[PDB]
């Protein structure tokens, strides 16, 4: 018994940025390297509050942050990253090992055109720090009031009063 | 003396290869020209789904890079 409460839909009409798993792979790392805050952000919204339904403005300014990402390469590096894309699409697996040429060109481009550089091998999962100005969620569970724990048992303790008291067993 | 042997390898040979490259062929014809996307786990088929839905025309081999976006 409650109120399934759900933000409207003028909320979430998010921009949608529109580009396929394969340019999204392409892009991946630089992508992590130069939009770290907004998704970090919107992480540790989501793991704090426990609930979609509150941490959507993040979910809008990290995607605003990956529209201008994706602007950028579309302004600086078009072709460079046009070539790894589809080379990365056709592979069924998409893998990075068979196109390495075109990353390099395309890593090329972004560093001497936009000023980027590719995180090493397992930079790009450590765990951050971000600084955010929200609240701490005091009860993220929504959880009840706790019963009282039982009355704690003390005091010292003497002989049984009469011994055993179980019939003619005196002692 | 065995050249006489050879022809029935040939054919067979044949007979093996038809099925690899028809597949193979197939897997291109079906998703245009590039390779089946495998999905092993969860994440590709998440990815193949947001696919088949950012292309508007529901298949996911439809890719759209720099011109979908603005
Ligand atoms: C492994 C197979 C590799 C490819 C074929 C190599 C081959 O056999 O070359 C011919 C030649 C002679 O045939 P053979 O198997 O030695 O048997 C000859 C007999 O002495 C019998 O020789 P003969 O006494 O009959 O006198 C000469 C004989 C010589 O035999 C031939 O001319 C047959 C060779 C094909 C023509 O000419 C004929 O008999 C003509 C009949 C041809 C019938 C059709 C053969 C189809 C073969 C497969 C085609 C592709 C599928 O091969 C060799 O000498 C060995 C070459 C090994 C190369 C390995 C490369 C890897």
């Amino acid at each position: 018994p409650g109120i399934v409460e759900l933000p409207t839909l003028e909320d979430l009409k998010v921009q949608e940025v529109k580009v396929s798993s394969s340019v999204l792979k392409a892009a991946a790392h630089h992508y992590g390297a130069q939009c770290d805050k907004p998704n970090k952000e919107f992480m540790l919204c989501r793991w704090e509050e426990k609930d979609p339904r509150r941490c959507l403005e993040e979910g809008k300014l990290v995607n605003q942050c990956a529209l201008d990402f994706f602007r950028q390469i579309k302004r600086h590096c078009a072709e460079p990253f046009t070539e790894y894309w589809t080379c990365i699409d056709y592979s069924g697996l998409q893998l990075f090992r068979h196109c390495r040429k075109q990353q390099a060109k395309f890593d090329e481009c972004v560093l001497d055109k936009l000023g980027w550089v590719r995180p090493d091998l397992g930079e790009l999962s450590k765990v951050t720090k971000v600084k955010t100005d929200r609240p701490l969620p005091e009860n993220p569970y929504h959880s009840r009031a706790r019963p009282e724990p039982n009355p704690e048992a003390e005091g010292d303790l003497k002989p049984a009063k009469h011994g055993s008291r179980l019939f003619f067993w005196t002692m | 003396m065995w050249f006489e042997i050879l022809p029935g390898i040939a054919v067979m040979a044949a007979c093996l290869f038809i099925p690899g490259m028809a597949t193979a062929h197939i897997h291109k014809f079906t998703n245009g020209g590039k390779e089946k996307r495998v999905a092993h786990f969860s994440y590709q088929w998440n990815l193949m789904e947001r696919d088949r839905c950012i292309s508007g025309v529901n298949r996911y081999h439809v890719t759209k890079g720099l011109e979908n976006i603005d």
